[PDB]
């Protein structure tokens, strides 16, 4: 509530790494990389459409999870919840490290292990508290931090004056196999949608504001990306093998003049902590939506949510079991698996806008039937282009979820179609 | 709001078959199932089966065959036949019903019900007789005047006092058949000063033989 | 084939009294559903998923149970509450309903208001004769006539009784006994009496008419 | 129909590689390997229980798929069908290669590429025809071939005289048994043969649950009474079999000389399981087809199985793997389908719980535990299976889902639907 603070969240929850994204992508060239932002933005825009439409037909508590529930039943709803709930706070631990690693990286306040681990846990509860007492208040905070974090990116254009960069300086491979290696970066840079969908229930004035923020935030972060990754791969820190090594930041203050004292990392650190609260917000939301139904422990619904702390207690437990102990083999990899979890809800939501809203089409049916087919292929490629290892455990999680469900809802479950009786 | 309403008829001859309909509205006909239940004379209800306007259908074991659930997407209604009807299989008003979902497992919307008589007795018009009070007047406080209606086999009848304006102190009694003919009676109570003046007329109706006869009560 | 067998079959309660009907179950089930059917009309959703109240259902109602024993209850009874409640299941196949629990309102015992009527003109002018007797507004339901009475002798066959359910505005019962015969037997005799032995009085309240 | 020909199928569809299994397992030792057959047989027996029970409560067309349908709805039923249907015939192409590779490997009739590829396609339709006209006839064939194939294994015990053989890669006893499961967990992908065989099978509700436990307990004995009767003492030490595929090695340290009649029957015990799987292929296809899920053609007039659509595909995917250059990508697929088979296994367990939570006894905790083992069983099997493979199993679910929401858009029955 209302619209303008939400449209910033939908975009903010995407750009928790918009400032650093460029260099990591410049490795696989940056000239024929823009020749790849299309495939990404097109597919990603198709997803923003689906969620925008699905939310206009049903402003839910809600999902995602909600849409999944209706579409496929209780099982896949319950499942959609867990996966997404985990991806929310498990994805948060990597955001504090990098978040704080932007404040104490340029001063440099403090750096050592047991020193940074405490200020992260500290700032975590700093946002866990803002959520448990101010849905409007937390949306204010993010709205503030995301605008600050945008100052640089929006300030970068300001184009003068690009200089023919490496164009296609990526590893020797056909233009097709070259763009494929660029998607491994761009496809995952739009895991910010559905922020309004689950934000519904709150958000207020939904059915309109949500679908608007869903397309707004995306079209905002879509411009930022292609009007930032271009305004740097030409001409500030070229050639490719100049940024390909060092993390961007102070490199934007030489080839057009800013001096420094770099005030860049001072706000690009808030644009990572501002997205902290937003995700914990969603965490408790999907948890409540589920809790309010026969699926997922009741405590997560108790006026915002009181069990918002169970997320905080866990985020801290999984903060210590990754920083202090040396390995870390498990804490380290788990943080990347949760990212794939986020793709399962994305999937079903599409299947939902079809299976459910096959009536409210227009019938501009083929047009809708196609947009959902793109968003489908989008999510599919994202998965494929993601090192085997990671995916393997996403699967094993489904494996567990399933068993975990049939062992907790044994009799509470409503079977279609049931047995006979004798 | 869901409507899901059906048809009043009709009488049947043992052996022959019936086809009852249930036209649904207020929702999309093809999103849910359509159920049928059979409730014997003021007794327990017996599920019959559902039918998906999308395609197929499931049917209650006990009543194996003896009925086929059909439907047309177009008219937004759904037919329902009773194959080899027999004198005792007579409704037992038949209800159509839609769950609130689907899957499982409780009916949120019911049809108004379809009464079905399966007898070989011939349809007969009623015989409305105004009942005359009471032998001698200048009597008590208020007067009770009746309206008999004997002789007929088509079940549904509609006795009414003053077109439904005099609906107080009226007691209409359930019909009874002593030999393939239902006979019914009804009463109405009004002050001693009311009846002598105004006219208390019982509008008996019987559509099954299309015989509307509205007698009036006079001393 | 999952039997519901709910009890009591029929019961009565005064306004303000706590009512409690149960529902046994052949074998264990999860969830039971209750509907409220008034006078033959189409049932109404009342209790779904064992303990969920429907849209309009008043707070006065409540459901509970598990496995084989479920039960519907009401803190304080009300005139409206009067009806038949049906427990039903969908936990196996096929879905089934209970025998039903018939709840009736309790009121102060009242004595019949008996009226008697003659064969109307257009009945004798068609070859028939019927004497009507209206035993109205009484409680409880249990009442017996008196086999009419023609010239002291009370006929046995030709008697046709039909009973009112239970008036919704006072909670009393009504009863209609009508004696049909030939045009001949109605002029043969001349002393007609229909009595009423309702247990509100040990002495029959009688009405008679002569031609 | 009846019992004895089916109990052999349930076991036959497990031992399509029972003769070669030993050596591949001897690599990771064979002494502390028997100290691993327990974990396997226990978990695998737990699965045979679940299916035996689930089928006694509902003899279906059927699944698996069927149980999955009831349990979770139409979507997961439809999905359970595809995955299992594919795993049936995609798993067949590797059975003809190895099957024929047992006949023309010891004579050796013929060996070359375009020569072996033709006799495989030939023998494929040889079983595709036996299925499209003789469910009893095909069960006769397998019943015959599985008994023949058992002659060696059953004949191996005959124990005299074992000789003291943990020679696996240096690793704790726990990490040593884990590497043994990568062989044993997957050696029991033969169950649920009777479950889907129901509809046919006749006299079900009893025969199926019996064959489900029978076949397993039969192939469970064969394994542990064969892998032991060889890791002691015929071809030890470990690094004698660890290199060469067993077969003629069982005719030196106790047995008769040349002319090995072993590979002559152990080739039929691989072709006899060919028809059995195509049988199931058309069965799960029909069961699904008969419902709103899966193309209608897979259910037709003739009182048996569109059983040819499987044959047409098995040939297309036979050519696109032997004659053609590449040629590896279309070879990985053959191993992915194996994981597909684990998804039905999963839901079936979830089913015997969610559905049959009444017919328990209530010996509830006992049942509630057996299903928990079979659960963990399927879970480990998946984990202990090189990332790559699993990744594409997931991508298949990804596709299946989309494939469904794009074909059953309006036919689908939504719980709970929208509004107005």
């Amino acid at each position: 509530v209302g619209l303008i603070p939400v449209t910033l969240m939908v975009s903010g929850n995407i750009m928790g790494s918009g400032v650093f994204l460029l260099p990591a992508n410049l490795a696989a060239t940056g000239g024929i990389a823009i020749y790849g932002w299309l495939v990404t933005i097109i597919g990603a825009l198709a997803l923003s459409m689906v969620y925008a439409k699905m939310s206009s037909l049903d402003p839910s508590p809600g999902g995602s999870y909600a849409y999944a529930r209706r579409c496929f039943g209780p099982f896949l709803g319950y499942q959609t919840n867990v996966l997404y709930w985990l991806a929310c706070w498990i994805g948060n631990i990597a955001m504090v490290v990098i978040g704080v690693g932007y404040l104490s990286y340029f001063f440099p306040i403090l750096k050592d292990p047991l020193v940074l681990t405490l200020t992260c846990v500290a700032v975590l509860w700093i946002f866990v508290l803002l959520n448990i007492v101010g849905p409007k208040m937390i949306t204010r905070v993010q709205a503030v931090a995301t605008v600050l974090a945008l100052v640089p990116i929006v300030g970068i254009a300001v184009f003068g004056w690009f200089w023919f960069k490496g164009e296609w300086n990526v590893s020797g491979m056909n233009t097709f196999g070259a763009i494929q290696s660029t998607l491994n970066v761009t496809l995952w840079s739009f895991i910010g949608v559905e922020s309004a969908s689950v934000a519904a229930g709150v958000v207020k004035n939904p059915k309109r504001n949500v679908p608007i923020a869903t397309i707004g935030g995306v079209l905002i972060a879509a411009v930022c990306y292609v009007l930032s990754t271009t305004a740097i791969m030409g001409m500030i820190p070229n050639a490719a093998l100049r940024v390909s090594a060092s993390p961007f930041g102070d490199a934007a203050r030489m080839a057009l003049g800013d001096t420094a004292g770099a005030i860049v990392s001072f706000c690009a650190a808030a644009g990572c902590l501002g997205s902290l609260g937003g995700w914990t917000l969603l965490a408790g939301q999907t948890a409540k939506a589920a809790a309010d139904d026969g699926l997922f422990p009741p405590i997560f619904a108790r006026t915002p949510v009181a069990g918002l702390l169970i997320v905080g207690v866990l985020m801290t437990i999984f903060q210590f079991s990754s920083m202090s102990p040396n390995a870390a083999k498990e804490f380290g990899l788990v943080s990347s698996v949760s990212v794939i979890f986020t793709l399962v809800p994305y999937l079903y939501t599409c299947a939902a806008l079809l299976l459910l809203g096959h009536g409210h089409f227009g019938k501009a049916r083929p047009l809708y039937l196609l947009i959902t087919f793109v968003a489908f292929v989008y999510c599919i490629w994202a998965v494929i282009g993601s090192g085997a290892k990671e995916v393997m455990w996403s699967f094993v999680t489904l494996m567990v979820i399933t068993a975990l469900y049939a062992l907790n809802y044994n009799r509470i479950h409503k079977n279609p179609y049931p047995l006979d009786a004798p | 709001q869901v409507q899901l309403q059906q048809s009043g008829p009709e009488l049947v001859k043992p052996g022959a078959l019936v086809k009852i309909s249930c036209k649904a509205s207020g929702y999309t006909f093809t999103n849910y199932d359509i159920n049928w239940v059979k409730q014997r004379p003021g007794q327990g209800l017996e599920w019959i089966g559902w039918i998906y306007p999308g395609d197929g259908s499931t049917m209650y074991n006990e009543k194996f065959k003896g009925k086929a659930t059909l439907t047309a997407d177009k008219s937004s209604s759904t037919a329902y036949m009773q194959l080899s009807s027999l004198t005792s299989e007579n409704s037992s008003v038949y209800f159509c019903a839609r769950l609130d979902g689907n899957y499982g497992g409780w009916f949120a919307y019911w049809g108004q019900g379809t009464s079905v008589t399966v007898s070989s007795a011939k349809t007969t018009p009623p015989s409305v007789y105004p009942l005359a009070p009471v032998c001698g007047d200048t009597t008590g406080s208020s007067v009770t005047l009746g309206c008999l209606v004997k002789g007929y086999f088509p079940e549904p009848v509609t006795v009414t006092w003053n077109s439904g304006s005099l609906s107080s102190g009226v007691h209409t009694f359930p019909a009874v058949l002593q030999s393939d003919l239902y006979t019914l009676s009804s009463s109405v109570t009004v002050p001693s000063s009311t009846w002598p003046s105004e006219t208390v007329t019982c509008n008996v109706a019987h559509p099954a033989s299309s015989t509307k006869v509205d007698k009036k009560i006079v001393p | 084939e999952l039997v519901m067998t709910q009890s009591p079959a029929i019961m009565s309660a005064s306004p303000g009294e706590k009512v409690t009907m149960t529902c046994s179950a052949s074998s264990s089930v999860n969830y039971m559903h209750w509907y409220q059917q008034k006078s033959g009309t189409s049932p109404k959703r009342w209790i779904y998923d064992t303990s969920k109240l429907a849209s309009g259902v008043p707070a006065r109602f409540s459901g509970s149970g598990s496995g084989t024993s479920y039960s519907l209850t009401i803190s304080s009874m009300e005139a409206e509450d009067a009806a038949t409640y049906y427990c039903q299941q969908w936990s196996y196949n096929p879905p089934t309903f209970g025998g039903g629990t018939k709840l009736e309102i309790k009121r102060a015992d009242a004595a019949p208001t008996v009226s008697i009527f003659p064969p109307s003109s257009e009945q004798l002018t068609s070859g028939g004769a019927s004497v009507v007797c209206f035993l109205n507004n009484f409680y409880p339901k249990d009442i017996n006539v008196k086999w009419k009475k023609i010239d002291g002798s009370e006929r046995q066959n030709g008697v046709l009784n039909s009973w009112t359910d239970q008036d919704s505005k006072d909670s009393t019962y009504s009863m209609s006994s009508t004696l049909t015969l030939t045009k001949d037997e109605y002029e043969r005799h001349n002393s007609y009496t229909c009595e009423a032995t309702h247990k509100t009085s040990t002495s029959p309240i009688v009405k008679s008419f002569n031609r």
